[PDB]
């Protein structure tokens, strides 16, 4: 009957070959695999919400915002007086390397970078503005602009 | 069995005129007389390779 | 017994 | 006794290549899991 | 892979 | 990758004819699926008053 | 002083709450105020080592 | 039981 | 750490 | 000698691809707004 | 710069 | 004098934020009020090396 | 020595569908009364 | 000597197994109300 | 222990 | 763990 | 790839 | 696997 | 003019 | 390093 | 780091 | 007689 | 702890 | 490829 | 499968 | 002796695609306002 012994002592083995230590084992290596695998290079940009004056008189560079792969940037567009401007439109350079998207009467503009460190430009034409606002958008840097509180130098249809 | 065309690694794009046939890009040769000229026979003596 | 940073760390032998 | 250290030198060569192919099995595997880019959703309320 | 875990 | 275009296309086009042949053959059946459910479909109850 | 705790930490930048409710979020070299510079981001154990010693680690009651 | 969990403890422990 | 059901006496 | 073709082979087919990813320019698009 | 699940002991 | 930190940088151009709010953009050779002119601009580590040995870096709260 | 795995073979036939029976999860069902 | 390569394929389809099913992940479900 | 340029940079052995 | 973390990271950050 | 990154 | 289950 | 990523220490 | 002439420019040694 | 850029930068430069 | 922990732990023999 | 169903006498 | 550049 | 069944 | 045919050869297949794209003209579009 010891038969009976070894046939199942072998194949506690075969049926279930890794003994629950192995398992666990395996879970911890995929844990650390696929950590591994979340890692970032380097120090991830910082996420900072910042705000920058908007100056349209000619000589001026245009405002830059920093962007990262795969994470939303979000351009409220103000005027003097802090009051919203409603967007007429807008028109990016390169949405093969960006995607925007905007419910169309608002005036946020959500932003991500499909690429790395491909940047761009994006017009945008408002609702008050004749000359509409030129933007450089370049991705991959030490600062994600998770919003940007960009301020028009004109005044817009809310004082 | 780098010359064989069907055997190259790389794909074939490049010169579809200049292989000698469709198993060698390049010819080995063929045994030449001493005189230059096509040494068809043994009994002519070949010694160089045209 | 297996550490959560992958390397087997094992007692030896003991009884309760 | 050249020639038994140069067959012993391919014994013990093919293990690169293999362990080789297996890492690029995996590489490409990663890095095609790294170039994509999910499009982010925008919900309108109602 | 660390024992302060 | 080992691929050239000639069978390449040639492969495309015969699956791309099968598929092209099961979706007239879809729609040839679907004319006379649609016109059975029809007729079938004048005869089924339905309810009018708009409260139960 | 003001002690911090960490809310969370990966490799590269960690976010930390300090007794006031404030948030801050920090990288390999960053300025903490009481606590000094932080020398390492320690992520899969969820410590920071600064400068002038102290260990910021995962609050009690949170961890 | 319990005696080998902590000396594998304290083994994971004390070699990190 | 320790997963004791790993476990042997 | 042989190494030298099969490299040159390998990034040739390596810069080939390299320049089509160049040479592709993505359209801008035009939404206009309500 | 320092990956520590890059770690060893 | 004015204090300018890098806002975001690129092999080539760098955009510069100032202390008066003044956005900037500088190339490998550019004058700059005060620091002279770039020496070089290496957007891997975020630093700019100007002629009067001042170093431009990322501010210290947004890096 | 045959035997052993023959026997192996006959009750891992069984140890598999045994465990397949183990397996089963039959979802409990709500009845709605009049 | 072949007992260790047996054992490899034996528990790396299983391994496979448990991999796969530690990826899955399922999405959750809403029941609103009346 | 791998950096950010891809260059490989390691302790050598070291314990706690 | 930390310390040969930091040995490491000196180790990089002296040779560039 | 340089080492003050 | 103990035995003060 | 300088490529730093095709750089070396 | 390479400059944007084409022709492949590079310093010898040199550590920070 | 940057010493291998400055001397790459004047070598390109010097040599046209 | 098995356990739960999956090691075997059985009487000699006893009658009753 | 005990499965007496396996009952040796 | 100038040097001027 | 005792004797007091 | 053969790299002057060879090179020479993959010349013409460069050169003529390159005359190719300076013989392409394209037609002007004119936009009429609304």
């Amino acid at each position: 009957e010891v038969i009976d012994k070894k046939a199942f002592k072998d194949m506690t083995r075969n049926l279930y070959p890794l003994n629950p230590e192995q398992v666990v084992k395996l879970k911890q290596i995929y844990e650390t695999s696929e950590y591994a695998k979340a890692a970032t290079p380097g120090t991830p940009p910082k996420p900072t919400a910042t705000s920058q004056f908007v100056n349209l008189s000619p000589g001026s560079t245009p405002p830059v915002i920093r962007l990262s792969q795969g994470f939303v940037s979000s351009l409220v567009f103000l005027d003097s007086t802090g009051a919203p401007w409603p967007i007429a439109a807008y028109d990016l350079g390169d949405p093969s390397s960006f995607n925007i998207q905007w419910d169309k009467t608002s005036n946020t503009l959500m932003i991500q970078a499909t690429k790395l460190y491909n940047y761009g430009n994006l017009a945008v034409r408002l609702r008050g503005l004749n000359t509409p606002v030129m933007l450089t958008l370049i991705p991959g840097q030490k600062a994600v602009d998770y919003r940007v509180d960009l301020r028009v130098q004109g005044y817009g249809p809310n004082a | 069995v780098n010359n064989d065309p069907a055997f190259s690694t790389t794909t074939s794009t490049g010169n579809s005129k200049n292989d000698f046939s469709a198993i060698a890009k390049q010819q080995f040769g063929v045994p030449y007389k001493s005189s230059g000229e096509v040494c068809t026979e043994y009994q002519q003596v070949c010694q160089t390779w045209g | 017994r297996v550490s959560i940073g992958g390397t087997v760390y094992t007692a030896k032998k003991y009884d309760d | 006794q050249k020639q038994n250290e140069q067959l012993a030198e391919q014994k013990y060569q093919q293990e690169i290549q293999q362990r080789t192919s297996d890492m690029l099995t995996a590489a490409t595997q990663l890095v095609q899991d790294w170039k994509q880019v999910e499009t982010q959703v925008y919900t309108e309320g109602t | 892979p660390f024992g302060a875990d | 990758a080992g691929y050239n275009e000639v069978q390449q296309k040639q492969a495309a086009a015969t699956l791309s004819s099968y598929f092209n042949n099961l979706r007239v053959y879809a729609a040839q059946t679907s004319v006379g699926v649609s016109n059975l459910y029809y007729i079938l479909s004048k005869r089924l109850p339905q309810n009018m008053s708009a409260d139960q | 002083r003001i002690i911090y705790y960490i809310q969370a930490v990966i490799p590269g930048r960690a976010w930390l709450i300090g007794s006031n409710g404030s948030t801050l979020t920090v990288r390999e070299g960053s300025k903490i105020p009481g606590y000094g510079m932080v020398k390492l981001i320690d992520s899969l154990q969820g410590r920071i080592l600064t400068s002038s010693g102290q260990v910021i680690k995962f609050s009690q009651e949170d961890s | 039981c319990t005696d080998a969990a902590l000396a594998a403890l304290e083994y994971h422990k004390s070699n990190a | 750490c320790v997963s004791m059901i790993g476990g042997s006496r």
